[PDB]
């Protein structure tokens, strides 16, 4: 959940899988956590502060 | 700091006077990219701006620490004109040379850890003084030797092709599509094939370690292959060691060179050209005090 | 063919004469960056010295009814 | 009471006259990579 | 009188947290943004206008 | 705390002691009244690709 | 430049034939020596531009100063 | 598919077809060059200027001892 | 007999070093020529 990963295409050597930290909770996709979720995450936020 | 008293009892062994040093890990980033290595096997050399050369003093063992600077992130720890070198390795195979100019030592120990300008990549490196105790010429040396080197290939190529009427067979047995024509211009292929081998140049290409063999039982039975993407799609590899696939993926040029002077250049399609091999004992020994 | 050949090798010639030419106006621009810092350093190491030798003459100076 | 005033302003007039090739330099230097560096 | 030149691109690297900096490949760790310099962000335009 | 890098173009740009390599400075209005002249002339002349 | 945006539509022929400014005196010193009769056009205009930046600055200037006091006490006499 | 390979490869043919240009230029060495020797006159024009200065304050200092 | 000791040998420890500094300018501009041109 926390790295998305992905492979980049080959030259001189079988290629390696890269991966990028998702930095945010935001960045998960849509099928894992559809925008509802985030609605209701942000009225739960503002609630609490 | 410790390596630096680790090295002072057995330090005069090798040479007569050294630098202490320490290198960031963004400097290092150009050695061993997609890496973290440590530097235990770290070995270096040293290196004059005239043909005289002597190596192999292997000074310091060093490992990482981040510098007595609060913020000095994580680095690695360890004439005013010559290309001093130096050779970073691990117990693995990941071995990095990277370049120091005078002017950055010299004027670099000014006053006790100071940054100094690092000519050869743009990013500063420190260097440490103990309180109490022609110009282009030397960097463009190897440079046209390599390229020396490869263009007599080429002509060896040539020539080989002119001895079989211009035309060329196959030594790999790999189906192709049967589809080529003049699709990926087969002409071009040779064209961009001989770009890429004329263009391409690092101290540690296949007929630097095919030159340099330590037996004579096995590496007839060894062969040196760099295979690397046409039209730049990415970077290059160079000395893999082969104790076939090659030949079937497309948009690689191929090179492999025995350790008795043949070489082979390989298209997409299995397609073999072969080459001869001449170097004199003066350019093997210069590669011989270099590689050994 | 033959003629594709000499076309290859004259492009690897351009190629690495740019490559070069361009090497060298990058080197040569950091090292002339380089010599001006170093430059300016020195400068101001030698007004330095004259300005300590120039106070080296008020203090003398200041001292000067007393050495009479 | 000549001292006073010979050994103070023949000072001032060497220091002031001093600061200005620094500053000259500190200008022509960043002049130097402003405009062609 | 003193109106700058050009708008340009500037591209930022920084890298990531501590906490976030586990993993084997010294690319990865950085993050990296570009910063438009002397221009401003702008909406849809019309037909004639443009 | 994070070791930035300001990749400008082609250049990088790391410490700050490089800061009068890479940034320009332009004052108010009112101090600027003195070197408009070099300012036009590198506005005309200059070569803004490099 | 590489590529830049096509001219912007302009009147033609403006420091000649509608204005004698006090501006011209100063304008007349550049000369066209090698350029030819359009670049000499172009960076003729850019030059008058600049030179109306000048002047508009210059007059905004004074008109920021304000009103002086004494001037206001003349008011009576 | 090969269809799709020869268009990537065609492709990146078409980017390190682009990569390919470069140019060189001399005349700013020479500029940079003349900017050094404007400098030295400058420098030198006010050295001998504060010398000249400095000379003069050794009459001044002689001088107005005449004074008392 | 003191202010000649003085007002003399300071002002040709000021020209002597006054001079230094050109010596040098000649020195390294000229460097500049030669070794990076």
């Amino acid at each position: 959940p926390l790295y998305d990963i992905y492979i980049g295409r080959d030259a001189g050597e079988r290629a390696r899988h890269r991966a990028v930290h998702r930095l945010m909770v935001g960045n998960l996709p849509t099928p894992l956590a559809p925008a509802a979720f985030q609605e209701a995450r942000g009225q739960q936020f503002e609630t609490a502060t | 700091m410790d390596v630096h008293i680790d090295n002072q009892v057995l330090s005069g062994l090798g040479t007569p006077l050294l630098v202490h040093l320490f290198v960031p890990d963004t400097v290092m980033a150009e050695l061993c990219p997609n890496r973290v290595p440590n530097c235990e096997g770290a070995w270096c050399q040293t290196l004059f701006s005239d043909r005289t050369g002597l190596t192999r003093v292997c000074r310091v063992f060093a490992a990482r620490g981040m510098l007595p600077g609060r913020p000095s992130h994580r680095g690695t720890f360890t004439n005013p004109f010559h290309v001093a070198a130096l050779r970073f390795y691990d117990e693995g195979g990941l071995v990095g040379e990277l370049q120091i100019y005078y002017l950055s030592l010299f004027e670099g120990a000014k006053r006790l850890v100071r940054g100094i300008a690092h000519i050869f990549s743009p990013h500063a490196l420190y260097v440490v003084t103990y309180p109490e105790l022609s110009i282009l010429g030397a960097p463009e040396r190897e440079f046209r030797f390599l390229i020396s080197v490869a263009l007599r290939i080429s002509a060896s190529f040539r020539e080989k092709l002119a001895m079989q009427a211009w035309t060329a067979q196959q030594e790999i047995p790999v189906v192709i599509p049967t589809s080529y024509s003049r699709i990926y211009k087969n002409s071009d292929l040779i064209r961009e094939a001989f770009f890429t081998v004329q263009t391409r140049v690092s101290w540690e290409s296949c007929w630097v370690k095919a030159t340099i063999s330590n037996a004579p039982k096995t590496p007839d039975a060894c062969l040196w292959i760099d295979s690397h993407p046409l039209y730049e799609e990415g970077a290059s590899a160079w000395g893999k060691v082969i104790d076939v696939a090659l030949g079937t993926d497309g948009h690689c040029v191929h090179l492999a060179t025995t350790s008795d002077g043949q070489a082979f250049l390989v298209l997409p399609g299995g397609f073999v050209i072969k080459g001869q091999l001449a170097l004199t004992p003066e350019e093997r020994g210069y590669i011989l005090a270099r590689h050994g | 063919s033959p003629e594709a050949l000499e076309l290859a090798e004259r492009e690897a010639e351009r190629a690495r004469s740019e490559r070069w030419d361009r090497c060298a106006q990058v080197l040569k621009n950091r090292l002339l960056r380089v010599e001006l810092d170093g430059i300016m350093r020195d400068h101001l190491a030698r007004a330095e010295e004259i300005r300590q030798d120039l106070d080296a003459v008020v203090a003398f100076s200041d001292g000067l009814e007393s050495m009479q | 009471s000549q001292a006073s005033r010979v050994l103070s302003r023949f000072v001032s007039q060497l220091r002031r006259k001093l600061e200005r090739s620094t500053h000259r330099l500190i200008a022509d230097l960043e002049r130097l990579k402003f405009l062609y560096l | 009188m003193t109106c700058p030149t050009f708008t340009r691109a500037v591209r930022v690297s920084v890298d990531n947290d501590v906490t976030q900096q586990l993993a084997p490949n010294p690319a990865d760790k950085r993050t990296e943004q570009t910063v438009l310099v002397n221009g401003l962000v702008a909406f849809a335009f019309s037909e004639r206008t443009r | 705390d994070r070791a930035p890098q300001i990749i400008i173009g082609n250049e990088v740009y790391a410490d700050t002691l490089a800061a009068p390599q890479f940034i320009e400075r332009v004052g108010n209005m009112d101090e600027m009244a003195a070197q408009f002249v070099a300012l036009y002339g590198y506005r005309v002349n200059g070569d803004h690709d490099h | 430049m590489a590529r830049r945006l096509p001219k912007p539509t302009l009147q033609g022929r403006l420091e000649a034939d509608f204005p004698d400014s006090p501006l011209l005196p100063k304008f007349q010193e550049l000369n066209q020596n090698n350029l030819p009769n359009d670049v000499f056009r172009e960076a003729q205009r850019s030059y008058l531009v600049f030179l109306t930046s000048q002047f508009c600055y210059e007059e905004y200037v004074q008109r920021t100063f304000g009103v002086p006091r004494r001037q206001r006490a003349i008011d009576k006499r």
